[PDB]
């Protein structure tokens, strides 16, 4: 992440992050609202950090410091790049919504009121068959993902120490090659949570209320969609095994 | 330090988030509840034996079932939780959590918690499953369910008031280290 956002995100809250005179002239319901929306921004924030240290720390470092044979840095991180580009595009634009609602002579006083068709559009159209067609391949290579990687990691001397050395540093506690990649599978069921709870606080304005409404329903419908589309591939699977399903 | 994996399971209005949220910060947040839980990796020392315990939870995951056990590879140790407030939340272990961890974490210790102990004394709560003929979970009626489906343990804790929850993590880092 850029220091600028993560100063922007710093603080637990919405209510936290502005200045207390402002917090101050605006409603308990706003407020709740608000608190909602900025925990949606933050943990998408930190998800497409979670995509950047997959594809720069890891992904980037064993292609320049390690002699893995074709084809094995892909199977260890499957559509990283395809999510990188999904999700640095959707956090650009929350992002942008958040900047446009800063008050002048302000970097951190702001109030978004309608998040409901930003969502829409993420979740509909192109942007949710590129969602949709990307988590089924990712989510379906899970499995093969974490024993690639635990097959490397016992085998492999150089993948080890490489390992070892790009996770030793505190910021990377949570974030180890396997905790990357259930980060990301778990992404997407978080979207229903946050918007639902976004939901309950928006009934002041009956269109923001009918917007998320959709939004909540388009999310739901991607779920079931990838949900749906997934079979684990496994290495070595013979096709007796999986036309027999 | 040895790492073990831990996952929270069970029904959406177990309390099985706020449990990990309280248990991560060490408090009940004063100011915002999170929504969600992304993970952590808690530091502790148990009867003499550092270990990094990571946290997942499934939250989200319940009505997709072939998202949902992509959560469970490499688990060491299943916190079940069902809420006391909920006796409906713990008729859905036996036959339905139960089963799958089963399936997808063989030998793996389960712990069932039974999350919300406070509200088994509050009136609130004891007039609205009044009006549906129940009442909050009793003690016996969760430790017959952890004995019936095999759990290494039972255990009652509150996120609300923190009580129980530092003893809940301490039991599932032992049971993930046997
Ligand atoms: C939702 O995913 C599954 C959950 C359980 C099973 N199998 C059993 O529970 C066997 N008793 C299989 C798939």
């Amino acid at each position: 992440s850029m220091e600028m956002d993560e100063k922007d995100f710093a603080a637990d809250s919405w209510s936290l992050a502005v200045d207390s005179s402002f917090l101050q002239q605006h409603k308990k319901e706003v407020m709740k609202q608000q608190d909602v929306i900025y925990e949606l921004i933050q943990t998408e924030l930190h998800h497409v950090r979670t995509l950047k240290i997959m594809t720069r720390l890891f992904r980037t470092g064993m292609l320049e410091e390690l002699h893995l044979e074709p084809g094995v840095v892909q199977g260890l991180f499957p559509c990283v790049d395809e999510l990188s580009d999904i999700h640095t595009r959707f956090l650009s634009q929350l992002l942008e919504r958040r900047r446009q609602a800063l008050c002048p002579g302000s970097t951190r006083n702001f109030v978004i009121h309608r998040l409901g068709d930003l969502l829409i559009s993420q979740f509909s159209g192109p942007s949710a068959e590129q969602m949709c067609k990307t988590y089924s391949e990712f989510c379906s290579r899970h499995s093969k993902a974490l024993k690639l990687y635990k097959e490397l990691y016992a085998r492999d001397k150089r993948f080890q120490q490489f390992i070892r050395k790009v996770t030793r540093p505190a910021v990377l506690k949570r974030h180890g090659v396997q905790e990357c990649i259930l980060l990301v599978t778990q992404r997407i069921t978080k979207y229903p949570l946050l918007i639902s709870r976004i939901l309950q606080h928006s009934h002041g304005i009956e269109e923001e209320r009918q917007d998320l409404t959709t939004a909540l329903g388009l999310v739901k419908e991607l779920l079931s969609n990838v949900d749906e589309g997934i079979y684990q591939l496994e290495k070595g699977a013979r096709l007796q095994e999986i036309y027999n399903r | 330090a040895i790492r073990k994996k831990l996952v929270i399971v069970g029904d959406g209005a177990c309390g099985k988030t706020c449990l990990l949220i309280v248990f991560s910060k060490d408090q009940f947040p004063e100011v915002y509840v999170p929504t969600v839980f992304e993970n952590y990796v808690a530091d502790i020392e148990v009867d003499g034996k550092q270990v990094e315990l990571a946290l997942w939870d499934t939250a989200g995951q319940e009505d997709y079932d072939r998202l949902r056990p992509l959560s469970y590879p490499d688990t060491d140790v299943i916190l079940m939780c069902f809420s006391i407030d909920s006796p409906d939340s713990l008729e859905n272990i036996p036959e339905k959590w139960t089963p799958e961890v089963k399936h997808f974490c063989p030998n793996v210790p389960i712990i069932l918690v039974g999350n919300k102990k406070d509200l088994r004394n509050d009136e609130h709560t004891r007039r609205e499953l009044a009006k549906m003929k129940q009442e909050p979970v009793k003690p016996e009626e969760g430790r017959d369910m952890a004995n019936r489906i095999g759990a290494f343990g039972y255990m009652e804790c509150s996120a609300k008031t923190k009580d129980g929850v530092r003893e809940v993590f301490e039991m599932a880092t032992r049971a993930a280290l046997q």
